[PDB]
């Protein structure tokens, strides 16, 4: 919950932040706005290699634009 | 003729701790512009040995005050001038053992720097949803039960949107990973840095000329060139911020737009240079500042009856999870008691927006029983079931169905 | 409760409650102290309330008994100590 | 103001 | 130090405990320079005893945390 | 449900007061009581009030005071 | 074992302790907004954001 508290210090001078971090969850149902979802990079998805080039598929295709990834490397202990 | 000229901050607080003091110190002297600003305390309760080995730092000792007394009595008030404060927090301590009893004391120290001091801008933090609008007057509301079961939910969808999140709200240079020797430890500190950061429209180093273009045309050509996501947008005609919107929206000259980097543009110019379901509102909100998301709905609302498992009810007689044969895996929800945060839970999960193959069934492993309050808010939702057992216990546990669980939240006090 | 003005919070936040819901209805109740008569049918956004505090301040000031008097909600008669 | 405080104070 | 801190008050920085002790020694060593004959006058220079146990004061807080080190200034202080 | 979707727009365009007065109805449906009583019963004044205690004889009486009497035993 | 008597009292089928959770230990971590030259790993999952019909 530290990162609860963080974002309501940091929220002094950035106002806009905590409508934010509310939007980025799906609480405040402001009509324009959207929400956060995931897609797995499948063996088919491997066909865009890069980062920069995988925007061309995601926006031209339903205004999905992309914030971040999440990778699963091999390391069994 | 210090409160006059230099600057002044509060903190109220029901019984500070290490943990609220050493993280909120950290996180807002990290500030490069609010570094010389005044820091105060309002704890009524007697000092803890940690916490003066904190104060008696060197430089702490010359910015950092505590005042012992309570928000309530004026005295207090008096001594620290709210009037001409800059800003005023008031933390919600995880501390006592009742949550409602620890919010309506920090509701009515939020209504005490109100009535002493109307402009000061109040920064309150709570924990029930039950009682945030007694404080929807103020400018910035943190509900800590809201925020910690949606994530929770969301976590579910996509994996970690916790740490996604996390990120963001963490102020930080980006100065990690360097001497890392592995290849993830160092790409894993540059995202450190990322947080999101506002610009207008006119004074627009990455969107100088995308104005008639569409709205993911211009934060590709951005990303590309320079390497800045797009996120929202808010015209002067209203307040009202977005998150992706569509294609339709045009950009217009003076928008103050919102993007994520590590730095925005006046810190730093390094880079610059070089099957039955129904889809409706769900009826039964059981607080007063709850949006309505659009949401999937059973179109009878079942009884209370068939929403628990472990017994079998005079509808569909079954008793574990196996027998009522879910396609899709599970996700359990481990419980003190049925507040209206497992509510809150299932709002983001069981959205209108989701693809309803793709709903995996949600199961709330209650400590205690549910009361007829929050019984009757869930009660429209599909494939949302309840069963009285802990973690502790195994068998109960094989009931619900971990021998096919994709997720398994915990929320224990 | 640790502290003496909080003991009794639980009652005002309750009927702040009941203030929001029914505007129409008059409520009276009996709160232990009597710092807290303020809190007890709160205006959060209007400037008249929020103006008889400074004067409150004033009745302190020149050593009044009666501090509490200008309240709304206590003059009115919903409220006593 | 510049160059010499982020070497003195800070 | 003055243009790092300028913050408004000038009367923050000049009349304090740290300035004025420093401004009764280094204002006369510049007027022996610009006058002849004033080389031979006293000069209250022993005050920078005052002045260097404030230096310290300063530098060893940077960084028990201040018991032996802060004992260490007592000491000073008195010598 | 081609309109429903407007029904968004009279949500996050609201009040407070709409939000707990829509609260209330929902909760007179469940009991089984009639829902004109919230509205039309209960009609919603904030005037301000005050007290004053044995006033000169020349002080006026405005409309709706309510004067402290004192009665006698037969 | 212990978990497979379990499955025995309460009457379930014994098989999906193995056969149904196949155990795997992998790392994992998070990135957020990285350069357009990144590359894309085989099953990584990205955060999108949609938008209101």
């Amino acid at each position: 919950i530290s990162m609860l508290d963080t974002l309501l210090y940091q929220s002094f001078v950035k106002d806009y932040m905590i409508t934010i971090t509310r939007l980025l969850l799906g609480l405040d149902t402001t009509p324009g706005s959207g929400y956060l979802c995931a897609m797995k990079i499948t063996e088919d998805d491997l066909w865009i290699r890069t980062y920069g080039r995988l925007f061309q598929k995601l926006c031209s295709s339903s205004a999905e634009i992309p914030i971040g990834i999440y990778r699963t490397e091999s390391h069994m202990f | 003729h210090r409160a006059q000229t230099e600057k002044h901050v509060v903190l109220c607080v029901s019984s500070l701790k290490i943990d609220l003091l050493m993280d909120f110190l950290n996180e807002f002297y990290a500030h490069p512009r609010l570094q010389d600003y005044y820091v105060v305390i309002l704890c009524p309760t007697e000092m803890d040995i940690q916490v003066r080995r904190v104060l008696q730092i060197p430089l702490w000792s010359q910015r950092v005050i505590y005042l012992q007394g309570s928000a309530l009595k004026d005295q207090d008030l008096m001594r620290a001038k709210m009037d001409n404060g800059e800003a005023c927090f008031i933390l919600s301590s995880r501390n006592e053992v009742d949550r409602t009893a620890a919010d309506h004391q920090t509701i009515l120290r939020a209504w005490a720097v109100k009535d002493f001091a109307p402009n000061c801008p109040l920064y309150v933090q709570i924990l029930k949803p039950e009682n945030k609008f007694h404080v929807k007057f103020a400018d910035h509301v943190v509900c800590e039960e809201e925020c910690k079961y949606a994530m929770l939910a969301l976590n579910c969808v996509c994996p970690a949107t916790s740490t996604l999140i996390t990120l963001l709200v963490h102020t930080s240079r980006g100065q990690e990973g360097q001497e890392s020797p592995e290849q993830w430890q160092r790409m894993y500190g540059r995202c450190s840095g990322n947080e999101v950061y506002h610009i207008r429209m006119g004074d627009s180093k990455f969107f100088m000329e995308y104005e008639g273009k569409s709205f993911t045309y211009a934060a590709f050509h951005a990303h590309k060139k320079y390497g800045v996501c797009l996120i929202g947008i808010r015209r002067e005609e209203n307040k009202s911020i977005l998150l992706n919107p569509g294609p339709r929206h045009i950009m217009a000259a003076s928008d103050t737009c919102f993007y994520i980097n590590i730095t925005k543009e006046e810190n730093s110019a390094f880079i610059f240079k070089q099957v039955e379901y129904v889809k409706g509102y769900p009826p039964n909100s059981p607080y007063i500042g709850s949006s309505p998301t659009l949401c999937h709905l059973l179109p009878e609302k079942a009884p209370f009856c068939c929403l628990r498992l472990d017994k079998g009810c005079k509808h569909n007689s079954f008793e574990d999870a196996k027998a009522y044969g879910f396609k899709n895996k599970l996700i359990i929800v481990s419980a003190e008691t049925a507040g209206n945060g497992l509510y809150n839970f299932i709002v983001p999960l069981r959205a209108y927006y989701r693809s309803r193959k793709e709903l995996n069934p949600i199961v709330l492993l209650l400590d205690n029983k549910p009361e007829h309050h929050f019984l009757e808010a869930i009660c429209c939702f599909p494939m949302v079931y309840y069963m009285e057992g802990t973690i502790d216990n195994l068998d109960s546990l094989l009931q619900c169905g971990i021998i096919y669980a994709d997720n398994l939240v915990v929320v224990d006090k | 409760a640790e502290e003496d003005y909080m003991a009794d919070a639980k009652t005002i936040v309750n009927v702040q409650t009941m203030f929001r819901l029914f505007p129409s209805l008059s409520i009276i109740t009996e709160l232990t102290h009597p710092s807290n008569m303020r809190f007890m049918q709160f205006r959060a956004k209007d400037s008249y309330s929020l103006a008889l505090s400074k004067l409150e301040k004033k009745e302190r000031e020149n050593g009044s008994n009666l501090a509490f008097m200008f309240r709304l909600p206590f003059a009115a008669g919903r409220v006593f100590s | 103001k510049e160059r010499l405080k982020l070497f003195f104070i800070k | 130090l003055i243009y790092l801190s300028y913050k408004g008050n000038i009367w923050e920085q000049i009349f304090r405990i740290s300035f004025i002790l420093e401004m009764i020694n280094t204002v006369p060593f510049i007027i022996t320079i610009f006058w002849p004959p004033l080389r031979n006058l006293f000069i209250p220079v022993f005050l920078n005893c005052w002045l260097a146990k404030y230096a310290l004061e300063n530098m060893i807080n940077d960084l028990q945390s201040a018991m032996f080190n802060q004992v260490l200034i007592l000491i000073c202080t008195l010598l | 449900a081609e309109w429903i979707s407007q029904q968004r727009l009279s949500l996050y365009r609201r009040s407070e007061r709409q939000e707990l007065s829509e609260l209330v109805k929902n909760r007179m449906k469940h009991l089984g009581l009639p829902t004109t009583g919230y509205d039309e019963m209960n009609d919603h004044q904030n005037t301000l009030s005050y007290v004053l205690i044995n006033p000169p004889p020349d002080t006026r009486l405005e409309l709706n005071d309510i004067v402290y009497l004192i009665r006698s035993d037969p």
